[PDB]
Order: C-alpha cells, then sequence, then structure tokens
C-alpha cells in the first residue's frame, strides 16, 4: 500500500530510483528529485485527508512518479546537453510545471478546483526560488517552525536529511490545517480497541422506531413567474414523496401492528427498516452515501417544514423576498437559475451577460468549512445576499452535501490582505450546506 | 488510375503497392500545394480569385495542412526576428475575413466542406496566434509555443514520405499520409490541447492513451481527430462481452500487421478474464516496441513483425451502472486523462462562423447558456439530455434551416428566428407537457423578441389525413380531436430528418406503433417510396440471438437477428437500398444490448464484429426505439439519440372509443352484409356512449378509484370491453340464424345491446378485484347509466346475465342443485 | 496470532509459520552464556514474531497486533488494564470518558486532580500531549506509567492514542521494537530468508497500487 506519512514515501521513493540514475550529472537533478519526491508525498498524504486534501479522491499511483521522473530526466537531459551545472534560473521550470499540472498529476484531476490546487503547489515548490538556501519547502507547525530545505546537492544529503525528520509529523506539513486526524485517529483508536475486544422480532423493532414518525413528519398542503413555477415544481415533489413515504410507514405499522397485510413490496420494507438503512426506493433527492433512516426522517421533517412555509409564504410575487434554504431544496441549481430568470425579466437584461455578487435574495444556512469572516474578508453565515449583475480574491465551490461530492454553486469572495490567496487552496477551503 | 472517394474529392496518382502509391500521391500534392499556400502566407491582402481557386486546386485534408504548416512556419520565422507577430496575425486575420465572407455565398460541392474546414483550422491558428502575443514571448524555443501542434517541412527530404514532420512538446511524429477523407474538423478546444498533449506524451512513450470521464465528450472523437491530425487511419473497435481473448489477439496482430490506431470504444465490459489476458497482451507488444524503438512479437503465441506507428487507444466510460472495474496492471500501461466540460462557447463560435452566421459570437454566447440553464432548470426526467451532443445536433439544425431561408428568398436574413426554429426543432420534442411552460419561457429570456411561428407540410398533412382515415383513426390539425397525435406524428417526421437513430418513449397505450406505422405509410404515399420496417424485440431473443455469435474454432459468424436485417439491408439485391427503411425496436432497456449500439447511434455510424467485419448504416436507414421507460439506461443511451415524449394524453377517451366505433362499422367479425349490418345497428346504439363523457369514459375514470389485483391500465380493460361487445354482435348473429323466418328487429336489438353494453362496462372494467370493489362499480354504474337496470334492492348488478331476448335474468337460473353420482363424489373433473 | 483471524480474511497463519519463525530465531539469534542467549532470544523471539507478522497485515493494524505482544511482557497489572477494552471544562466525550476512566482506584481522585490542575488544562489543548503527559494518578514502574498514559490519552486526547500506543510498545519492547517498518521491504532478503521452495508467495495489494511492479524489479535485481 502507500505507505504513511511524508517520510516513509520519501524513502521509498529514494529505494525505488536506482543510484545509477539519479547521481548522473548535472547535480541540479538530484536537487530535483528531491522536490519532486517531497511534492509527491504531500500528495500521497491528501488522498488519505479527504475531502479537505482533495475533493475527489483520485488515485496518484507508481506510474505518475514514473512518468514524472521522466519528464524531469527529459526536461534537465536536453536542457544543458553536456554541461555539469545549470543555473537556478535555466531550469525550464514552466514547461515542467504544466507538464506537471496539465497530464501527469492532473491528468486523472477533473474538478477544476483541484486542477487549481495542483497548480498552487506546482508554483509554490517548482521554481527557481527552490534552490536558494533559505527556501522553506513548507510551513512545519503553528508555532512559528518551518521545513528549510536541505541545502546538500546529493541523494547522499538528502536522503539522511529525510530520516532526521521529527517523530511529531502533522497535516500542517501538508498544508491542511491538522484536523483530518482529529477525526480518522479519533475513530481509528476506537476501531484499535474494538478490535482487540473482538480478539481476545423484525416486528416489534421496526414497530418503536415506526411509532413516533407520524408526530414528527407534520402535513403539507398544496402564473407563468419564473419563481413561482419552479417552487410549485418542488413542493409538488414534496407533496408526493411525504404522501407515499408516510404512506409506506403506516403501512409498514398496520404490518407490525398484526393486521396482515405482509405483501412482498412490504416485507422488503420491512426488512430493510429493521438494519436501519435508507429504502432506496425513497431515494428522490442526493444524500449522503450510507445515510441513516434516522437521519433520512430528520432531514425529511425539516424538509416538510421548510416547504410547508414556502406554500404559507408563496400563497400569501414575493418569492424575491421570502427567505430560501439552498441545500435545503431537492434541486437548488434550478432555484439558481430560477434567480437568474428573475433578475432577467425584471429588469430586462439578457441572461448570458448576468453574474453573480454575493455578500453577508436572501438566502440562509451555509457555512464556510475552512476559513472565517465578518466582512467579506475571509481569513484562514447567518445570512447571505445575492444579486445578479450584468457582465485579492478567491474562487470557491459550494457543495451541497457535507461530503464535498457534488459541485452545486460557484462562489467568488474577497480574500484579507495578509492571507496569500495560494493558501486558501491549499486549506482546501469551500462552502457547506 | 485513381481514387473513388466517397464525398466527390477524388485523388488522381501522380503516376497512374497501393499504400505507397496514395503516400506518394498525397505527399507530392502536399508538396505543391504548400508551396502555393505561402503565397497567402506572405500575401498583405488576399484577393478571393486566387484563395477560392487555391482550395478548389486541392483536398480538404490537403488543404487544412498545408494552411497549418504554413502559419507554423510563419510564425516561427517571425519569433526567430511585437512587429512581425502582429504581421502574422494580421496575415491571418486577413484569410479569415475573407473566407467567412466567401462562405456568405452560395458555393459548388465539395468546396463548402473544404470552407468550413478552413475556416475552423485558421480560427484555431489566430486564437494561438493571439495568445502567444499577448503573453509576449521573445525565445524562438520558449515552451510556451513549442508546447504546440508545430508543423515542419523541408523540400530536401529525398524520400517522399518524411519531409513533413510534426512536433509537440518533447516529441517528434511523422505524418501518416494515409488517405483519411473529408468527415469533419473538431473545433481546438482547451480540453482537446490537453489531449493531444498526453496522448502525444504516451505515443512517445510508447504507451496507449485512456481519455475518460462522463460519455458523450469526444473522447472517441479527440482520439480520431488526432489520429486525423497525424495522417493515421483509426479504427473504431465496438468493444463488448462477445470480443474473447483470440478475437482481440487478432485485431492486435492486425494493428501490428497495419500500423494503424487501435481505438476502442468502452473497456468495461470485457469481463476481467478478457480484460487481464489483453493486459498481458498490451504490455507484451508494449515492451516489443520499447526495445524497437532502441522487431518481432509474440501474439497468440505465434512470432509476427510489428511496425513502430501501432498504438493502443482505451476510451472508458466510468462510473456508469452497466459498467466493470480494471485490473491495475493494466491501468499502469495507459496515460489517464479526465474530461467533463468540452468548452461549449468557442466550440459555438467557430462553428457558427463556419457556417458563416453574421452574429456567431453572439449566437454562441447565448445559445451556450441557455443549454446550462436549460439543464440547471428543468425537471428530473429519465431521458433529459442537454449535453454536448444536443448542441452540436442544435447547430447543425440551425445551418439547415438557414439553408433553407436562404433557397426560400440574402444577406440580410435574420438569425435568432434561425436558433429559436431550430431548438423548437430537436429540444421542444424531448419535453414533457410540465417543462414546455419554463422552456419557452427561457428562450423568452434568452432571446427576447424574435418571436417565430412554425411552418407546416400540408402534402404530408393530407396524406396523414387519407392514411389515417384509412386506418379508422380519428385524424386532427392540431388543436382538434386528433391534433395532438397528428402533430406528434409531424414531429417524429421531422427529427428523423436529423437523429439517424430515435426513441419513441411513454406509457402503455399512447400510440406509439401505430404513429411510426402512419408515418411510414404516408410518407410512402407522399414520396412514392417504399416505406419497409421491420420489427424487432430485444429481450424476446438472446443478446446472442440478437447479434449472432463466432463458432470457436474457424470462420463462420451466425448472424444473429440486427445483423441479418442490416446484412440484408446492405446487400440490397432488391434494391432495399431505393427504399426507405426503418428497424424498430419495441421492449424495455438493458444496457447489455443497447450499449452495443453506441457505435452506429453516433456520428461514426458503424458496428464491429469479433471477426473484424465492419457494418455501416446506409443514409436511407433509420433506428428507432419504442419504449415504456428509460429507468435502466446509461447516459450513452440517452444522448446517442433523440426523442419523442408520447404522454398519455396524446391519445383521448374520445380517440379510442371513435376508432372501435369505426372498426366496428367498417370491417365485419368474417371477411350491407348481415354481420356487418347487425354491426351497424348495434353501432347506432352504443353511439351516444362510445363518446366524449357518456358513459363508457365515467365508468373508466371510476375504475381507477378502486383496488385491483394488477395494475389498472385504460387500454387494457377497454380492449376487453370491445372484445365482449364483438361477441355480443356475435350473439346476435347466432341468434338471427336460430329463427331463419323471424330475424331480430330494433325494438329488441337495442334492449338487447343496451343492457349487454352495461354488463360489459361493468365487468370488464372491475374483470380482476375483489367483490367489494365490483360491487362499488355496480354502484357506480347504476348512478350514470341510462338503461334500465335490475330492481332487486339488494343484488349486485354483477349478478344478472343479459338473455338474448334482452331482459336481465339472475344467475340463480342457471345454478341446478344437483346430486352428482356417488361413483364420482370427486372425482377429477 | 491463530486468534488474529477475527479482524479480517487475509489474517490465516499456520503452524508452520511459527515453526519457521522459531527455527530461524533459534537457529540465526544473534547470540556465549546461557542466561545471556536466553534473553537474547526472548527479546528476539517478539522482534521477529512482529516482523514477520506484520509484513503481511494492513498498516492500521500495524500497531494492534504489536501491543497485543506487549500484553504478554508483563509484574501484571491485568485488573486495571483490562479496562479499557471493558468500557469500549473537559468536553461531554471527554467527561464521560474520564467518569468511566474514574472506576479505578487509580484515578480515582482525578474529580479533584482535574480542577486543581490548570496546566493540565493547557495540555489539553496541546500539539503532541503524548509526548508529554501529566500523571494524575505506592511505587510505579515504567511500564505501569507507560499503561496509566493511554489510559490517560484514551479518557482525554483520543485522537492521538494511536501515538501513544507506540510509546508503549517502546515501553515493553523497545523504541527500535517498530523503526524496522518505516523503510521498503528488502524483498531480496525476506525472499532468500524466509520463502522456502513449495511456498507460494503471495503479494496482495490495497486497490490503486501494483504489486507486481516490484517483483519484476527484483528479477531485474536477481538478473533471473
Ligand atoms: N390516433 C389514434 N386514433 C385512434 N386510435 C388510436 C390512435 N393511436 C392509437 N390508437 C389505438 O390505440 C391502441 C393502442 O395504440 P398502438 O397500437 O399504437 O399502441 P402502442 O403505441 O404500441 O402502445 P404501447 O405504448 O402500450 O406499447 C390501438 O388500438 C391503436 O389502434
Ligand atoms: N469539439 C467539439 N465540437 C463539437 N462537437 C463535439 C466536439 N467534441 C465532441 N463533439 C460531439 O460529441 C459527441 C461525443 O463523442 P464521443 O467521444 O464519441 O462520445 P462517446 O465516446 O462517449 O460515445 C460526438 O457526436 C461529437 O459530434
Amino acid at each position: 500500500e502507500p505507505p504513511p506519512g511524508v517520510k516513509a514515501n520519501m524513502l521509498r521513493t529514494f529505494s525505488s530510483i536506482p543510484v545509477s540514475r539519479i547521481c548522473k550529472s548535472p547535480n541540479e537533478r538530484a536537487r530535483l528529485y528531491f522536490l519532486l519526491a517531497w511534492f509527491h508525498a504531500i500528495i500521497q498524504e491528501r488522498l488519505r485527508y479527504a475531502p479537505l486534501g482533495w475533493s475527489k479522491k483520485y488515485e496518484f499511483g507508481e506510474s505518475d512518479l514514473r512518468s514524472a521522473c521522466d519528464t524531469v530526466d527529459t526536461w534537465l537531459d536536453d536542457t544543458a546537453k553536456g554541461r555539469q551545472n545549470i543555473s537556478p534560473d535555466k531550469i525550464p521550470w514552466s514547461a515542467l510545471k504544466t507538464l506537471m499540472a496539465q497530464s501527469i498529476y492532473g491528468g486523472r484531476v477533473d474538478n477544476e478546483f483541484d486542477q487549481r490546487l495542483l497548480n498552487t503547489f506546482l508554483e509554490r515548490l517548482f521554481t527557481t526560488r527552490s534552490f536558494d538556501s533559505e527556501f522553506k519547502l513548507a510551513c512545519k507547525v503553528d508555532g512559528h517552525k518551518d521545513i528549510q530545505m536541505p541545502d546538500g546537492i546529493r541523494r547522499e544529503e538528502f536522503v539522511q536529511w529525510v530520516e532526521l525528520l521529527p517523530d511529531t509529523q502533522t497535516p500542517s506539513w501538508l498544508g491542511l490545517p491538522n484536523n483530518a486526524e482529529r477525526v480518522l485517529l479519533t475513530t481509528q483508536g476506537v476501531d484499535m480497541i474494538s478490535k482487540m475486544l473482538k480478539m481476545q422480532t423484525l416486528h416489534t423493532t421496526a414497530s418503536n422506531w415506526l411509532h413516533l414518525i407520524p408526530q414528527t413528519l407534520s402535513h403539507l398542503k398544496r402564473i407563468k413567474d419564473p419563481l413561482f413555477r419552479f417552487f410549485e415544481r418542488e413542493v409538488k415533489m414534496g407533496a408526493k414523496l411525504l404522501q407515499d413515504v408516510r404512506q409506506d410507514l403506516a403501512d409498514v405499522v398496520q404490518v407490525c401492528e398484526g393486521k396482515k397485510k405482509q405483501t412482498n413490496y412490504l416485507r422488503t420494507l420491512i426488512n430493510e427498516l429493521v438494519k436501519g438503512i435508507l429504502p432506496r426506493s425513497w431515494s428522490h433527492y442526493t444524500v449522503p452515501a450510507g445515510m441513516t433512516v434516522i437521519q433520512w426522517v430528520s432531514d425529511f421533517s425539516e424538509r416538510i417544514k421548510q416547504l410547508q412555509n414556502i406554500s404559507l409564504a408563496a400563497a400569501s410575487k414575493e418569492l424575491k423576498n421570502i427567505h430560501v434554504c439552498l441545500g435545503g431544496l431537492f434541486v437548488p441549481e434550478a432555484y439558481i437559475t430560477a434567480t437568474r430568470q428573475y433578475v432577467a425579466q425584471a429588469n430586462s437584461w439578457s441572461l448570458e451577460e448576468l453574474c453573480l455578487e454575493v455578500n453577508v435574495f436572501g438566502v440562509t444556512g451555509l457555512k464556510l468549512q475552512g476559513a472565517t469572516c465578518n466582512n467579506n474578508k475571509l481569513s484562514l453565515l447567518p445570512l447571505t445576499q445575492l444579486r445578479w449583475v450584468k457582465q485579492s480574491v478567491v474562487t470557491l465551490p459550494v457543495y451541497l452535501n457535507f461530503t464535498r461530492a457534488d459541485l452545486i454553486f460557484t462562489v467568488d469572495f474577497e480574500i484579507a490582505t495578509k492571507e496569500d490567496p495560494r493558501s486558501f487552496y491549499e486549506r482546501g477551503v469551500a462552502v457547506l450546506c | 488510375l485513381g481514387i473513388s472517394s466517397r464525398e466527390g474529392e477524388e485523388v488522381m496518382f501522380k503516376t497512374p503497392l497501393v499504400e505507397k502509391e496514395m503516400r506518394v500521391t498525397l505527399a507530392k500534392l502536399l508538396a505543391e500545394s504548400v508551396t502555393e499556400v505561402e503565397i497567402f502566407g506572405k500575401a498583405t491582402s488576399i484577393d478571393p480569385n486566387t484563395y477560392i481557386t487555391w482550395i478548389d486546386k486541392y483536398q480538404a485534408q490537403l488543404v487544412v495542412l498545408s494552411a497549418q504548416i504554413a502559419w507554423s512556419e510563419n510564425v516561427e520565422t517571425a519569433l526567430s526576428s511585437a512587429a512581425p507577430l502582429h504581421s502574422v496575425l494580421s496575415n491571418v486575420e486577413v484569410t479569415l475575413n475573407v473566407l467567412a465572407d466567401s462562405v456568405l455565398m452560395e458555393q459548388p460541392p465539395l468546396r463548402r466542406r473544404k470552407l468550413e474546414h478552413l475556416i475552423t483550422e485558421l480560427v484555431h491558428q489566430r486564437d494561438v496566434t493571439r495568445s502567444l502575443i499577448k503573453s509576449k514571448i521573445d525565445n524562438a524555443k520558449s515552451f510556451e509555443w513549442l508546447s504546440q501542434m508545430r508543423f515542419y517541412f523541408d523540400p530536401k527530404q529525398t524520400d517522399v514520405l518524411q519531409q513533413l514532420s510534426i512536433q509537440m512538446a518533447n516529441a517528434k511524429f511523422n505524418y501518416g499520409f494515409e488517405y483519411l477523407g473529408v468527415q469533419d474538423k473538431l473545433v481546438q478546444t482547451p480540453l482537446t490541447d490537453r489531449c493531444y498533449l498526453t496522448m502525444t506524451q504516451a505515443l512517445e512513450a510508447r504507451l496507449g492513451g485512456s481519455p475518460f470521464g462522463p460519455a458523450g465528450t469526444g473522447k472517441t472523437e479527440s482520439v480520431k481527430a488526432l489520429g486525423h491530425q497525424l495522417g493515421r487511419f483509426v479504427l473504431v473497435f465496438n468493444c463488448d462481452e462477445t470480443f474473447d481473448f483470440q478475437a482481440m489477439g487478432r485485431i492486435f496482430v492486425g494493428l501490428c500487421q497495419v500500423g494503424a490506431w487501435g481505438c476502442f470504444d468502452e473497456f468495461n465490459r470485457l469481463e476481467e478474464r478478457m480484460l487481464s489476458a489483453v493486459s498481458q497482451q498490451v504490455q507484451c507488444i508494449q515492451e516489443a516496441l520499447r526495445e524497437h524503438s532502441n522487431i518481432t512479437c509474440e501474439l497468440l503465441n505465434k512470432q509476427v513483425k510489428v511496425s513502430p506507428d501501432m498504438a493502443i487507444f482505451i476510451t472508458m466510460n466510468p462510473g456508469y451502472a452497466g459498467r466493470s472495474n480494471l485490473p491495475d496492471n493494466l491501468k499502469k500501461l495507459f496515460r489517464s486523462l479526465a474530461m467533463t466540460k468540452p468548452d461549449r462557447q468557442l466550440i459555438a463560435q467557430v462553428m457558427l462562423y463556419s457556417q458563416g452566421f453574421r452574429t456567431a459570437e453572439v449566437l454562441a454566447n447565448k445559445i451556450v447558456p441557455f443549454f446550462k440553464l436549460c439543464d440547471e432548470q428543468l425537471s428530473s426526467q429519465s431521458h433529459y439530455d442537454f449535453g454536448l451532443r444536443a448542441l452540436k445536433s442544435v447547430l447543425v439544425s440551425a445551418g439547415n434551416v438557414k439553408r433553407e431561408r436562404i433557397q426560400k428568398i440574402a444577406e440580410n436574413l435574420p438569425e435568432q428566428e434561425i436558433l429559436i426554429q431550430s431548438v423548437c426543432e430537436t429540444m421542444v420534442p424531448k419535453l414533457v407537457a410540465e417543462d414546455i411552460p419554463l422552456l419557452f419561457s427561457l428562450l423568452s429570456d434568452v432571446f427576447p423578441g424574435v418571436q417565430y411561428h412554425r411552418g407546416e407540410m400540408t402534402a404530408l398533412r393530407e396524406e396523414l389525413k387519407k392514411v389515417c382515415q384509412e386506418m379508422y383513426l380519428t385524424y386532427g390539425d392540431g388543436e382538434e380531436v386528433g391534433g395532438m397525435w397528428v402533430e406528434k406524428v409531424l414531429q417524429l417526421y421531422q427529427i428523423t430528418q436529423i437523429n439517424h437513430g430515435l426513441m419513441m418513449v411513454g406509457p402503455s397505450g399512447s400510440g406509439k406503433s401505430m404513429a411510426w406505422r402512419v408515418l411510414l405509410k404516408a410518407l410512402e404515399r407522399l414520396e412514392g417510396v417504399e416505406g419497409v420496417a421491420h420489427i424487432i424485440d430485444p429481450k424476446a431473443i438472446s443478446k446472442d440471438h440478437l447479434y449472432g455469435t463466432l463458432d470457436p474454432n474457424t470462420r463462420e459468424w451466425t448472424d444473429g437477428l440486427f445483423t441479418h436485417v442490416l446484412r440484408k439491408i446492405i446487400d440490397s439485391v432488391r434494391g432495399e437500398l431505393q427504399k426507405r427503411q426503418w428497424i424498430v425496436f419495441d421492449g424495455d432497456v438493458d444496457p447489455e444490448w443497447v450499449e452495443n449500439l453506441n457505435s452506429v447511434l453516433d456520428d461514426n455510424k458503424l458496428l464491429t464484429l469479433p471477426n473484424g467485419e465492419r457494418l455501416s448504416l446506409p443514409p436511407n436507414v433509420r433506428i428507432m426505439f419504442e419504449v415504456q421507460d428509460l429507468k435502466y439506461a446509461t447516459l450513452a443511451t440517452v444522448s446517442r439519440c433523440g426523442m419523442v415524449w408520447f404522454s398519455e394524453d396524446v391519445l383521448s377517451t374520445d380517440m379510442i372509443f371513435n376508432n372501435f366505433l369505426a372498426r366496428l362499422r367498417s370491417i365485419p367479425l368474417d371477411e350491407a352484409s348481415p354481420m356487418l349490418q347487425i354491426q351497424r345497428d348495434a353501432a347506432t346504439i352504443m353511439q351516444p356512449y362510445f363518446t366524449s363523457n357518456g358513459l363508457v369514459t365515467k365508468a373508466l375514470e371510476h375504475a381507477f378509484q378502486l383496488e385491483h389485483i394488477m395494475d389498472l391500465t385504460r387500454l387494457r380493460c377497454l380492449g376487453s370491453l370491445f372484445s365482449m361487445l364483438h361477441q355480443a354482435c356475435r350473439n346476435v348473429a347466432q341468434y338471427n340464424a336460430n329463427h331463419p323466418d323471424f330475424p331480430m328487429q330494433i325494438e329488441q336489438l337495442e334492449r338487447y345491446i343496451q343492457r349487454y353494453l352495461v354488463y360489459a362496462i361493468l365487468w370488464s372494467l372491475s374483470g380482476d378485484s375483489r367483490l367489494k370493489m365490483r360491487a362499488e362499480l355496480g354502484e357506480y354504474i347504476r348512478r350514470i347509466t341510462t338503461v334500465p337496470l335490475p330492481t332487486a334492492p339488494n343484488i349486485p348488478i354483477i349478478d344478472y346475465e343479459v338473455s338474448i331476448s334482452g331482459e336481465w335474468s339472475p344467475w340463480q337460473a342457471k345454478v341446478p342443485q344437483i346430486e352428482v353420482e356417488t361413483h364420482k363424489v370427486a372425482a377429477p373433473d | 496470532m491463530e486468534s488474529l483471524k477475527q479482524i479480517h480474511f487475509l489474517y490465516q497463519y499456520s503452524l508452520q509459520f511459527f515453526l519457521d519463525i522459531y527455527h530461524n530465531v533459534l537457529y540465526e539469534n544473534p547470540n556465549t552464556d546461557h542466561t545471556q542467549r536466553l534473553s537474547i532470544i526472548t527479546k528476539d523471539l517478539f522482534q521477529v514474531a512482529f516482523n514477520r507478522v506484520a509484513r503481511g497485515m494492513l498498516h492500521q493494524d500495524h500497531i494492534t497486533f504489536a501491543m497485543l505482544l506487549a500484553r504478554i511482557k508483563l509484574p501484571t497489572y491485568d485488573a486495571e488494564f483490562q479496562h479499557f477494552l471493558r468500557g469500549n471544562g473537559l468536553t461531554v466525550e471527554q467527561a464521560e470518558a474520564v467518569v468511566r476512566l474514574s472506576c479505578l482506584p487509580a484515578f480515582k481522585d482525578l474529580i479533584a486532580k482535574v480542577q486543581a490542575d490548570e496546566q493540565f488544562g493547557i495540555w489539553l489543548d496541546s500539539s503532541s500531549p503524548e509526548q508529554t503527559v501529566p500523571y494524575l494518578w505506592t511505587p510505579a514502574t515504567p511500564i505501569g506509567q507507560a499503561i496509566h498514559r493511554l489510559l490517560l490519552i484514551q479518557a482525554f486526547r483520543p485522537d492521538r492514542l494511536l501515538a501513544m500506543a507506540h510509546m508503549f510498545v517502546s515501553t515493553n519492547l523497545g523504541e527500535s521494537f517498530m523503526s524496522i517498518m518505516e523503510q521498503p521491504l528488502d524483498l531480496t532478503h525476506i525472499v532468500g530468508t524466509e520463502v522456502k521452495p513449495n511456498t507460494p508467495v503471495l503479494m496482495c495489494s490495497v486497490p490503486g497500487y501494483d504489486a507486481s511492479g516490484h517483483v519484476e524489479d527484483l528479477a531485474a535485481e536477481q538478473n533471473t
């Protein structure tokens, strides 16, 4: 498997590379190999801290690093064929950076935010400044420490430098703000305990869970405006799904109460309910994978209250003023385009020429994960205003879920001056609904 | 003596074996073409009186290649010496302007294709030059110029195959000079450039390239386009389970012997066995040719010589239901690349300028966000596509509508209405009724004003009137009882002109079979061309039966259903090619057989065989699928073909009632005769019921309020009612035959048929339910009906037979209380 | 070692495995006094058994089985040791974990100590609490101490628990007991040592990593 921590993969990378290849002059090659190796290690650990490290869990295997080594070899060999030294400025930094960001480590990258964050790291590392003795590979920890790039010119020094790395590694080496472990190990430790601790009626079960659901989910009541049509469609879907699921659950209750009715579909539904798994028949709006029936019922209660409020307000048109919950809707991209169309009609611009501005349409419920501020100066959301207008900032995603699986809503926020914008991509910032 | 080009751009040899001949001819022609195009390269202002002649003198691939070579030479020379770069930009801009003005006027055949090709090529060249100029480059050999597809020519090169060379980022290829044909040129977008970069890397590394991502984003198209850009003939194979380890080995043997480019559509259903064996084979050949670069290879336990020009390419669509994972030892042998969003705005801009629209930039910048808005807005149906395929189809529709309007009339033609007319042609049909109010309104907010009203082929309308009256079907013209259905028929006629491949979709009882039948017959009448159809049920036979099978021990491919129908078609011994020939599929969807068609419902309409035999669809052929719903279809299936949504309201209740009455009146049960006479009489009796609300529609709609043991569908129970009323007529016929001197008169037949029809509705509708539900339908029938009914206060209406005298009789008259034999108390029967 | 099968489907081991392990740790012991030989082999059996077991195990449990070897280096502390398996200012989770840890007498005073030790409050926010643990709990040995530190980190900062467990393995078997894994597996040496003929060499790979590329290099290495 890929190893744990940066040091392990760095040592394995040096082991894999034959000494007869890396040793050949110009000496610059050796340093660049180390640089490449270091970068690979960060990637090889960022995957372990998804989704913050990478929104999509791409694989970066042996062949990627092998093609990387071939690319570096080709570039340096053709740069100064026959010489014994290349100046720091004469390395084709931009060329290798492009071949890195687009093909080798970007070939499997699809979401442009990840492709943006690969280019950010490549700009951070592959530069002339790498050959400066004061160059820092990254920040070591929050306590005012930095990993100083080794000043040697041989693997016989770089390998030793890698061995002498500190034991107390944290994700801050990777640019993440040392929080994945706070869940990851926090699970594994408990799992560890369980492992050594492992080394040394259907109807009643369903009825206990289904008795109180009717007291949880309330009951819903049902011209050419771009806003009033979409919300009518959405509340129609809400009422349909509400009646379907509630009828199914009540029929399961009657089965448990003893009024026969044990049909095939009801039998399967009971078998799924007792296990606590979400019935696949009800997956009419995207949810986190493996979500439980209890979480589903809570989300359904909240959605029912949301749609009840929406119907009561719309009946009273006024959908520019009535609040919304992005992500709380079933197809929020439809709502976003509905706002686009409403602004286009209300003042008679064309839709293609519009673009969004945001600040703190009134939409609530969002939360900025990986940053915080109160003046549109993001630093490394009780109410939000959105507007559409014709024609030191960071382009962020906004995902419906808490697993960063579905890009739904792109935003451009303004960062505070003292923060490098690059740090906003290494920190894996985004907004969740 | 020459080459008979399919398109018409013929080729004549310089010395009138074959492969060398065509290569030499194309190479010498290319040398002459570049020697001629350097004039326009250096010309300050280009006169069309020489430019169009130069275009006409040579072929599409040749003229594009010559323009590319000259532009690359000019840019490299300008960088070697921002004055000269601005001069090259001005030259290419002038060429683009004269070409874009030339395309406005009509042109002979085989030329406008070349003009479109050169429009695409020149806008690509201008884009590269402008990007280079803005990010100013002073060094000739900087990477930002080295990384683009550069072309070099040296006439000093004695042998006539190697003068042209292509150079890319750390790469040097030689153009194939194999005859590629016209086809079409793809717009150069950033992701196509990324594909070229990585594919070139892999080819220099003796590997293969593996584009992947959502289906329908130019993976196979990018592969084949780059193959054309290197002069290498591209073979696309329709991979699926039918391909065993020996078949793929034979394919690799052929590839290595000929040195062609092996394009593969979907490495996701070869099964792990024939996937791992292929992994072994590709690793073997890759290592062999790596040794060659610094040879014979053991293909299927046979040493075969292998050319350096061969290559492997693996398209895939990971993430979909009908797909399988891969071994890692295979995946390490292919340089992967993810494609998810080809830049549509630039594509639309270049295509519209290729057609020559006045405001092509504005049309593209409007049409692309229109697609995005509509995709984000409309309901999440199971067959809505708005991806790249829909954009290409609507753009080609816009081009054809421009041509039609020009022929109707020239330089002041409105073009927004053309776009609206194309969108309504190809995008409106797939919509559900609830999605009509949104989409049109969206078109109001992307194209304000420019209101459009559809034409009409009234000749087809009258022919449809004639056949629809012939087949005892009701006919309308847009708003009458027969309006919606015939309107959908004209919609299908419009769609079959574009999408060679189509899906009629909707719930059962919509009229899809009737729709395409009436359209085939009407087109046959209108154009006087035999409209021939072949109906196939996919699941009713095995997939192997559907497509056929290869014996494992010799070359004998037993044809299946679809393959045999095709082989008969392209054989055309009976002049089948001179007939409107349709293959109609009727069943349900399963990827296991659907995605084997993915290479014949797509721009490159062609499927392959395990033997390597290739079958293309002739132009007249159309493929059509009649389907209920699309619950189990990948995005590829939806994107491959156009849609027609036959909602449940395409046939009103009165429509089927009138069809039943017409069939009753016209054709007899045995084929005014006696049977016909009683049929017409009975139709007269029940005429106030088989129409509008009446009683039959009321009962039919009431039937869906009651519980059933199976799914109540309107058309099932209504066919039941029709059949048992046919039996009512047969009963009257038997009664008349029973009295050869006292035939039934109107005063008896009226009572008989009225009571029979009431009983028929009441039973046929509630034909499968519990006793209480049948009683409930009886109560409904009592409430609505006008016929007299039994006066028993508590006997259900279902408990009465209709006497041949036309009088109700309780069933208790037919249940004798008998005493069976003691010999046979409970014996069988 | 045979009880490992409860955790995974790959954790299948034979008696020949242990026979080979003991045969090599005996004949190939790094040493000539009898007591010296016995002490050295007592350490070497643990070391070689851990190495051989965990070179064919996934990383998430490389600590796990290792610590169970430290279960059988114990004088004995079972009564308080088996608590953290029984049960599974401050936060709710920390509060309940601490109250459950208070069942044992040794930490019975924590209810007062955490109230008095403000430096403990600061240590709760330490970046590396395992490296510096306060002792809020009548002799005490290094191993008993390390067990107490494991229990404390479980109660308070379980996020770093896996780290502190390593130190416990160091407290009994050595700091270098685990350091043999953070390196590339020298396939030539292990193949020449442990793999006799008739022993099939299984290379199992987590998805996304191919093992074959290693062995081919070995085939290139040995010129075989
Ligand atoms: N426009 C029409 N006018 C009158 N009768 C019609 C019309 N369209 C269809 N019908 C009748 O409706 C019945 C069902 O239509 P059709 O035979 O076309 O089925 P279909 O399209 O194959 O149905 P399915 O979707 O259930 O597979 C047939 O009796 C057909 O004659
Ligand atoms: N750059 C482009 N401009 C216009 N249309 C394109 C472009 N690239 C691809 N297309 C269209 O996209 C479709 C999908 O091509 P393909 O890669 O074969 O799909 P798949 O391989 O997923 O079946 C083709 O029909 C092609 O016409």
